[PDB]
């Protein structure tokens, strides 16, 4: 999945 | 001499940086004339699973935000959504607003990286657009909104603002207008960045600094025309070249003509055991323009 | 995720840096208080040796031109302090952050800001090499540009640039101490032997476990002072301090040990593949680098 | 060996 930082 | 991936000063960029919290979440912000600009997802309730950001702006509490300029804390006027960011309209205009312009780069630009934490700079480094729409960036968790810039002439031009990680550790923000790089998602989604092509436009600025810089051992004497390289490239994972004429100014400094080094980069792309400006592998990171002021000052 | 060598910000450094103007030589100088520190170079007539007590005994003060920006400042007063001229001026810089003077040691990390005719240019992380150089770009006219690290709101100047050898560069400290103990000099002089910081390729490598990349990582041991006996007759410094990488064996369960077995692998099939994207024993990153970009901290 |  993608990290949203 | 020399050859290094450097940074613009920051100075002009730092007096910029907001922290911008909400609830559980913390981010950083460019703070310009009255408008703050942030990652859309500091408002969303959890970044673990899918966002409607309608909703959550919907459902937006003004007053649970925090703004704050070291400790200099900023009233929220008023959040509108764009694209990917908020622009978040606060009560204090920014008196030290530097000159500025947003653009949105290209692959193969290189820009400067101000990496932000909790409302501060932290470092500054040297990125490279990639094919993908990605940059080889480090950034951990609180570092969404650090922004992307480059500096010409006292202007500082915004092209990046920091958002997330895909699955690979590749770095993905959006422009100022809000519009991702690469169309990528901010949802925390399985979507993976396409396949990464060499500028080959770049490396050729690498391979003419070598030469600049003394390295020869790797220089073919034979030589390649760009229609023969091109159809090479397409197998190998690089891109082609249309501008053979950036290069006028290198080859009359070094004698090499670019069919030359089209031909070493061929056997280069996988050195044997030896380095090239310290490098093992071809790089695309430095851009003609990078090199000529590194070389030469202009 | 990710690793990269990054410059800490210089926004409290850029306001400094002043162009140093005479005869026929510019350079760059740091303002700090009422004093600007710069290579004593600028006031040395041209080729073979210089006679530098000579050079400021027949200086007259009204031939510098020293500015900030637009700005002139009017020199008072001129000092040597080994190869820097310490340069007493008229006006205080208002923007002088709090800051000291240290000298850095082989394998530390500082950032270098790059300047020209007296304003910022560019900004890079650097790392102090065993001989005394640091892998840098500067062309003529960078020498003044400042190193410095930042702690705690404190500014920790330790380097001036002064020259480049090969293409090593080296600079002075804000004593006026050569780096390395070159001169600064026209002269033909030759750079001690660059070895790889190993305490440095040790902290790398643990970013790249940490970072996933394991492709690399030996299944055999070997101890310290053995390994160090081979990196004197291959390229690399001796370990000595170890202490440091207990955190890092624990956060990944492989010891120092392991990773020095490795480190000779890697030497054996040299630029076989990439770690994280870098040349397989990287130099540049301390301990320190890799802690903060991992964990913040 | 140049200075600067």
């Amino acid at each position: 999945n993608s990290m949203l930082q | 001499a020399g050859l290094r991936k450097m940074a613009q000063p920051s100075g002009v960029v730092e007096k910029c940086i907001v922290r911008v919290c909400y609830g559980n979440m913390a981010l950083n912000g460019l703070w310009l004339g009255d408008t703050v600009m942030c990652p859309r997802h500091v408002i969303a309730s959890s970044t673990t699973s899918t966002i409607d950001y309608d909703y959550a702006l919907s459902v937006l509490r003004l007053h649970n935000f925090s703004i704050s300029s070291g400790n200099v804390f900023l009233g929220v006027v008023g959040v509108t959504m764009r694209g990917a960011l908020l622009q978040i309209k606060v009560n204090q205009n920014n008196v030290h607003t530097p000159k500025y312009t947003y653009r949105t780069v290209r692959p193969g630009e290189s820009f400067n990286i101000l990496a932000c934490y909790d409302g501060a700079a932290a470092g500054v480094y040297g990125v490279n657009m990639r094919s993908n729409y990605t940059i080889r960036g480090s950034f951990i968790n609180g570092a969404a909104g650090s922004p992307g810039y480059n500096i010409n002439n006292g202007t500082v031009e915004f092209c990046y603002l920091h958002q997330l990680e895909l699955g690979s550790g590749c770095h993905v923000g959006s422009d100022l207008d809000g519009v991702m790089y690469g169309g990528y998602e901010d949802q925390p989604t399985l979507q993976v960045e396409g396949a990464s092509s060499l500028f080959t436009e770049n490396v050729l600025a690498f391979l003419y600094a070598a030469l600049i810089n003394g390295s020869t051992w790797w220089l073919s004497s034979s030589r390649i025309a760009v229609d023969r390289f091109n159809e090479w490239a397409v197998h190998n994972g690089m891109t082609t070249v249309v501008n053979t004429d950036c290069f006028s100014i290198f080859a009359a400094k070094t004698g090499v003509d670019v069919q030359r080094l089209l031909a070493s980069i061929q056997s280069l792309h996988k050195f044997g055991g030896k380095q090239i400006l310290g490098y093992t592998s071809l790089t695309d990171e430095f851009t003609t323009g990078e090199v000529i002021r590194q070389m030469y000052g202009v």
